[PDB]
């Protein structure tokens, strides 16, 4: 009966009543009438026509929508898309949590790009590492003035930037003269670098490694490939 | 200043001494001073500075009370050895967490965090994503089913980034770092 009336209601009317309908709990039906982007939106949150919600979003026109929505999407476990929205949002933090949990390089490159974006030094490093990229970690340091720290990495996992880098750090120190403050040596004397001969470089292990990076470590797994990184690793690594 | 030999002719209270400890940079006096400092910030700058000047063997301690725990952890993972971080991991995991477990996992393969993690999540989702490769996707499914599952779509993420790097023989780690005033 009402439907005959329905033509003979418009804009705003629909809204009020929609709220009534919503009160009725005739959410779907409430959806059908739906009439305000906001109105549609909130209801949409309740409702979850997911795709449908997207169309309403269309171009959302507010990350806040995406943020709100992201939580919702994620709940529905409509991730493929969620990723698209979140990505669309480029809302890195939550998105990272998923991306990381299954794992992914690709995410990492784009993200790397992002990593560059973020404005505090630290996250970006994990990324660089995570990717496996000393190089990236070290380059990053150059901008931030992480210098003592950069040396440790450069030493540990040797890109022998310890030599290069140390000179520069030392130079800062140098600026701030005093001989102790200057501090000096790479192959020999103070440090014996390559003459010490101990644990962050060489070819053979490295060759084995070269491959290693390429295969999946294995134990028993899924399509989501292996790498391990534990006891065993220590042993071969020494070899 | 001209030498801390100067410091020696005269100087006083730990507070004063401290001032000297910066002014000279008298970090000898600092050491004690530090002990006696406890004006945090004071420290707080200082261990680094101490490092900056030298010795992380010591610096680690300094930082230890300082609650730059993560930082120390970072030092440990930087270096190419495995335990210390793990106890620490225990001892901060044990002190709650929702975004931090991550620290333990990467340099590792295996994590135990997952046992805990599932509890925070408990949607079998995380548990699967994480799970599958030890050849263990399966338990994550068992619960997931039990629930009345809710997964239905996923995004890219197939393990594809390298958790690799650290320190095979020749050209170190750095537990301890040598130097020289020269």
């Amino acid at each position: 009966m009402a439907d005959k009336v329905l033509p003979t209601i418009p804009k705003e009317q629909r809204t009020r009543v929609a709220h009534f309908l919503e009160k009725q709990g005739f959410k779907q039906q409430a959806l059908t009438v739906s009439t305000d982007p906001e109105h549609r939106f909130e209801l949409a949150l309740q409702l979850g026509e997911l795709k449908i919600a997207y169309q309403l979003a269309v171009e959302a026109e507010s990350e806040q929508k995406w943020k709100q929505l992201a939580e919702l999407a994620i709940s529905k476990c409509q991730f493929s898309l969620a990723q698209e929205c979140l990505h669309h949002a480029q809302d890195y933090g939550g998105l990272l949590l998923l991306a990381t949990a299954s794992g992914n390089a690709s995410m990492v490159n784009k993200l790397a790009e992002g990593a560059e974006r973020d404005g505090k030094n630290n996250v970006a490093f994990m990324s660089y590492f995570l990717q496996g990229k000393l190089d990236a970690c070290l380059e990053l340091l150059i901008r931030t003035g992480r210098l003592p720290e950069a040396a440790f990495l450069a030493r540990t996992y040797l890109p022998s930037q310890v030599s290069r880098v140390v000179k520069l750090w030392r130079e800062n120190l140098s600026k701030v003269n005093q001989k102790a403050a200057e501090s000096l040596a790479d192959p020999t004397e103070y440090e014996n670098l390559f003459p010490g001969l101990k644990e962050a470089f060489v070819v053979e292990e490295w060759v084995k490694e070269t491959h290693a990076d390429l295969w999946p470590a294995k134990q028993y797994p899924l399509v989501t490939p292996n790498e391990e990184r534990n006891v065993m690793e220590e042993a071969k690594g020494f070899q | 200043k001209g030498y801390p030999e100067v410091a020696l002719h005269f100087v006083k209270d730990e507070k004063t001494r401290f001032s000297l400890a910066l002014e000279c940079g008298n970090i000898e006096i600092a050491l004690e001073a530090a002990k006696a400092l406890d004006d945090k910030n004071c420290w707080e700058k200082l261990g680094e500075v101490a490092l900056l000047q030298g010795n992380h063997q010591i610096v680690e301690m300094c930082y230890q009370r300082t609650k730059n725990f993560d930082k120390l952890s970072f030092l440990y993972l930087i270096t190419g050895n495995l335990e210390k971080l793990r106890k620490m991991m225990k001892i901060a995991e044990i002190r709650k967490d929702m975004s931090g477990h991550y620290q333990n996992a990467l340099y590792l393969g295996d994590v135990s965090e997952r046992v805990r993690i599932l509890k925070n999540c408990g949607q079998k989702s995380l548990a699967y994503l994480s799970a599958a490769t030890h050849g263990l996707d399966e338990e994550a499914e068992s619960l997931k089913e039990t629930f009345d599952p809710e997964k239905e779509t996923i995004p890219d993420i197939d393990p594809n980034a390298k958790l690799l790097q650290p320190p095979a023989p020749i050209m170190p780690l750095d537990t301890n770092w040598p130097l020289l005033t020269v």
